[PDB]
């Protein structure tokens, strides 16, 4: 990981950085769509990362 | 004051038709409402040739739509120009022949036949000269074959002194949509010698050949082929709505094409083809247009005409030129070559001009053909049936719905009894 | 409003004919783009240019 | 009105049928409650206002897959009396699903035929789906279908059947299944086609590269085949194809009613971009033979009748030029005494890909289903299979005491004999 430049404006996480409800950090893994993301991934035995 | 009654059978005559009288009623002015809107006063002098005077200066066409499955005429409805036919004359059955040539003559088809012929003769008694039947259909598919040839069949019994033009699209050895297109085709031909007065031979192989190297056209759908039909099937009939030096009406065709009763099958070709890059260079001449007209690669048939001889052939010359090139042209390539064309009949080509040319065009022209090579697309299908039948494929389809294997071979007889004459005159 | 179902079926009929209309107005538009692309239609000019 | 009716028996009938309807409510818009926020009247029964119902019958012996539809996303959507379910399931047993617990649920099963019957106007055919290596799939299959043919004279019946694999299948007595399913399937089918789920699992493991495919994957692309198969009467086109046209056009002879089947385009999106997906370029796709859904060798036998269903963006110029350079391969083979084989339908909608599958959104696809002499082969292997199954008698007491007779599978043994023998010699040249 590359050092930060000196004066860095110590940047704020990114899921209240770009505006994630807690309805939807708490349900991440829930919605049928991730679901069936984790499904595919699971089905990519080797090739998921590929 | 002669009239033309239009009959248009399954999706490939619902479809032609629909560009047909596009072209009809953009020629003659008539909008897609109904109302008149020509510029010129000959444009109204012959709307009884196919248009019926209504009720409010509307014109509706002579056009009886028919088919077996209703979809079809959905899109013919639906469409431009599309409107303006009667929605009684909308008859449509809702099972569907199947591409079956056997369902759509007898079993389903018949039911349907007593209410086109309402239609018809109510039509027909309604104008006062009946000077022929038009029908446009296929002989690859089964709602325009079975039914269609039914049709033909009835109505030459009730009317046999009218002229009977008949637009038909064969099947092809290169494109080939349907698995049973040469049950469906023989038994249609067989069914055409005795009925149809006149046949207009048209292809699918053909029209794809001529919207790719002549018009230039990367991307030819249908549409783009039924223009070329449509612009066929106005200039056959062209004088007979327009005056004209030297006019023809549909008989002054039949008598001069027809030498024999049985050889009543025609290729035709139309003569100003030019894409639209192209057009800048061409010199709009009769000349040019005769060159195009006698060149195979603008026929519309799968025939090649450098095969067979010219039994006969035909000119239907439109707009303002002189009647001597025009006649000395149809002459000098009768002397040209002689081979090509017969020796008993002195003077093959018959020649008519019309002073009125069509929308877009200053000079037009449309060629009938009746030559011999025209066996060749009568013994590739039959060749195509004689291999079909001999192991019998695909035949419980046919004698499951009522018929024998003997109208096959019947329709064989007369399928080689079509070719032998025809090659008995090329000799 | 006595027949009120013989209107029912009236509208379903106009309804239907009106989807079929657009449809097809729609379909027709597309094909006539797809037919006017021809040799006049600019193709292969920027080959023509480069070389 | 073109009105289809779809018939699903057995476990595998429940998940193909909660695939295809998937698809079905996401090709017409309809949301899984049944709110629409006239195309769909081919599946779809507009009820009232503003409700559509699926025209589909979820019968199984076990309850356990159909009380699943019933929790499920779709509990809105299928009418719950539609669904029928059983107190036990006939476990692998011909006989259990035919003769004992068959009776008594085939009665409720005619019921609602009856009633969709008469609620449409013009019925086109029944899309039965059903596995011959399980019990309910092959008994209360073969029950329905004689049922189906004595009520209901001369209507087309399409048949899905999924058939045992040679090597990779899931139980031991799918031998006995399966051949004694043939002898309903033969006389009673109009349409039979084949599925293996060994090829689906190979086509899905080349082509989707998803290595460890289950059965909601094999499923979603067996709905693109129904789907692609029927979408000539739900959507317009430029050459339509009804159901009664693939009969006219595919089989010759009665008894020759099996076809094989295969979906052109199996790509994923990363596999998309980089590839130019043409007319030419899948019409190539469809005819390869290990492209295939059933695990066969197209090269062995010879084609007799082919049906090529296009979709999407397609002229009808460039399918023909597709055609042609076909015909002119010499690794596919035509038989002699059909020399235009080809059935082409074209329409304009392009397929719609459900949120979740592993399959892409491309413009064009084609769905084959062709008649090969090369399917003599599956049969064959299955009645190797079956010879030393009865030949020393095992797992006969299960069938013989829940109501079959020993006979029974002598008379399915020739029969299965004689359905090669038939595809012996259409083929041969004469
Ligand atoms: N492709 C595919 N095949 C399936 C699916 N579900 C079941 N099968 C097939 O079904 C076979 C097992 O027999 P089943 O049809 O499930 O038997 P059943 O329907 O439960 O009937 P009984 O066993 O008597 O209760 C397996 O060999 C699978 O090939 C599925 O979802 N997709
Ligand atoms: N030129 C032309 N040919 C068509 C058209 N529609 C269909 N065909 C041809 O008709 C053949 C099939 O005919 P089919 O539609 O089954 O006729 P039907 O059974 O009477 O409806 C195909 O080989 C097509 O080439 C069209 O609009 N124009
Ligand atoms: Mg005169
Ligand atoms: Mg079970």
């Amino acid at each position: 990981q590359p050092q930060q430049p000196d004066g860095a404006p110590a940047t704020v996480p990114l899921a209240q950085s770009l505006g994630l409800t807690q309805d939807e950090v708490a349900g991440a893994l829930s919605h049928p769509m991730v679901h069936e993301l984790a499904r595919s991934l699971y089905g990519k035995a080797s090739g998921a990362t590929s | 004051m002669r009239e033309i009654v239009h009959i248009q059978g399954g999706q490939c005559g619902n479809q032609i038709g629909a560009k047909f009288w596009e072209v009809v009623s953009d020629e003659h002015g008539i909008d897609p409402t109904g109302t008149y809107h020509g510029d010129s006063d000959l444009q109204l002098e012959r709307i009884n040739v196919y248009f019926n005077e209504a009720t409010g200066g509307r014109y509706v066409p002579r056009a009886i739509l028919m088919d077996l499955e209703p979809g079809t005429m959905d899109s013919v409805r639906s469409g431009p120009y599309g409107q303006i036919f009667r929605p009684d004359n909308f008859v449509f059955g809702q099972t569907g022949a199947g591409n079956n040539w056997a369902k759509g003559h007898y079993t389903e088809g018949a039911e349907l036949i007593d209410s086109v012929l309402d239609v018809v003769r109510k039509e027909a008694e309604s104008c006062d000269c009946l000077q022929g039947f038009q029908v446009c259909h296929s002989l690859g598919g089964g709602t325009g074959s079975g039914m269609g040839t039914l049709l033909i069949s009835k109505i030459r019994e009730e009317y046999p002194d009218r002229m009977m033009l008949t637009f038909s699209v064969v099947p092809s050895p290169k494109v080939s949509d349907t698995v049973v297109e040469p049950y469906n085709a023989t038994l249609s031909v067989h069914q055409l010698v005795e009925n149809a007065d006149e046949c207009m031979v048209l292809d699918n192989e053909a029209l794809y050949d001529i919207c790719f190297r002549t018009l230039k056209l990367t991307t030819p759908t249908f549409g783009d082929l039924n223009h070329l039909i449509s612009a066929v099937m106005s200039g056959i009939t062209c004088c007979l709505r327009f005056p004209g030096q030297l006019n023809a009406d549909l008989r002054k065709l039949a008598v001069n094409l027809i030498p024999f009763p049985r050889l009543h099958f025609f290729m035709v070709g139309f003569t100003p083809l030019t894409s639209r890059g192209s057009q800048q260079y061409r010199a709009l001449t009769v000349p040019e247009l005769t060159q195009q007209m006698w060149d195979a690669k603008n026929m519309m048939c799968a025939a090649d005409p450098r095969h067979g001889r010219y039994l006969t052939a035909s000119a239907l010359f439109r707009g303002r030129m002189s009647t001597k090139e025009v006649d000395e042209q149809m002459l000098n390539v009768q002397n040209k070559n002689s081979s090509y064309f017969v020796e008993w009949i002195p003077n093959n080509v018959k020649s008519s001009v019309c002073d009125i040319p069509p929308k877009g065009l200053k000079m037009s022209a449309t060629f009938i053909g009746n030559s011999t090579a025209i066996q060749e697309m009568f013994k590739r299908v039959s060749e195509q049936f004689t291999a079909m039948f001999r192991r019998k494929a695909f035949l419980h389809w046919y004698t499951g719905e009522g018929m024998d294997e003997m109208e096959f071979t019947e329709a064989e007889s007369n399928m080689n009894d079509l070719v032998s004459e025809y090659q008995q005159y090329q000799d | 409003d006595f027949l009120t179902y013989q209107g029912a079926d009236r509208d379903q009929r106009a309804r239907q004919r009106q989807a079929v209309a657009v449809r097809t107005t729609a379909r027709s538009e597309v094909e006539a783009k797809l037919s006017g692309l021809d040799d006049a239609s600019g193709l292969d000019d920027g080959r023509l240019q480069v070389a | 009105m073109r009105e289809v009716i779809s018939i699903h028996i057995g476990q595998a009938g429940i998940q193909v049928g909660n695939a295809c309807w998937e698809l079905y409510c996401l090709e017409h818009g309809i949301q899984p409650d049944g709110q629409m926020p006239d195309a769909f009247n081919t599946f779809f029964s507009e009820t009232g206002a503003g409700k559509h119902v699926p025209r589909c019958i979820f019968l199984d012996l076990e309850p356990t897959v159909v009380d699943e539809v019933r929790t499920g996303t779709y509990r809105q959507l299928f009418h719950p009396e539609q669904l029928i379910s059983g107190k036990e399931d006939a476990a692998n047993n011909f006989a259990r699903g035919h003769y004992t617990i068959g009776k008594e649920i085939v009665d409720l099963a005619l019921d609602r035929i009856r009633k969709l019957a008469d609620n449409c106007t013009g019925l086109q055919g029944f899309l039965v789906f059903n596995a011959v290596g399980g019990g309910t799939g092959s008994g209360l299959g073969s029950l329905l279908l004689e049922r189906l043919s004595v009520d209901y004279g001369k209507k087309s019946k399409l048949g899905f059947t999924v058939y045992p694999s040679p090597q990779v299948s899931t139980a031991v007595v799918e031998p006995y299944n399966s051949v004694l399913s043939t002898h309903s399937l033969l006389e009673h089918t109009d349409v039979a086609v084949m599925l293996d789920n060994e090829a689906i699992y190979d086509i899905c493991r080349r082509s989707l590269d998803i290595e460890r495919p289950t059965y909601t994957n094999l499923n979603r692309l067996i709905a693109q085949v129904i789907s692609s198969l029927t979408a000539s009467l739900r959507f317009d086109g430029a050459l339509n194809v009804d159901i009664t046209e693939f009969q006219t056009n595919l089989v010759p002879y009665p008894r020759i009613h099996f076809m094989l089947s295969s979906y052109a385009p199996i790509i994923s999106a990363e596999k998309a971009y980089h590839e130019q997906l043409s007319v030419a370029e899948i019409t190539n796709a469809a005819f390869e033979p290990a492209s295939m859904m059933v695990k066969c060798d197209p090269r062995h036998g010879k084609y007799m009748a082919c049906c090529l269903m296009y979709r999407g963006d397609v002229v009808p110029k460039d399918v023909n030029a597709s055609v042609a350079t076909i015909k002119t391969k010499r690794t596919i083979q035509f038989v002699d005494w059909c020399p235009t084989g080809f059935k082409c339908g074209i329409n304009y909608q392009p397929p719609t890909v459900v949120p979740g599958g592993d399959l892409a959104k491309v413009q064009r696809a084609v769905c084959m289903i062709s008649n090969s002499t090369a399917i003599g082969e599956i049969f064959s292997r299955l009645d190797h299979k079956f010879d030393l199954m009865y030949a020393k008698r095992a797992f006969v007491h299960w069938y013989v005491g829940e109501g079959m007779e020993e006979g029974e599978f002598s008379e399915a043994r020739e029969d299965l004999a004689a359905l090669e023998k038939d595809f012996e010699e259409v083929g041969a040249e004469s």
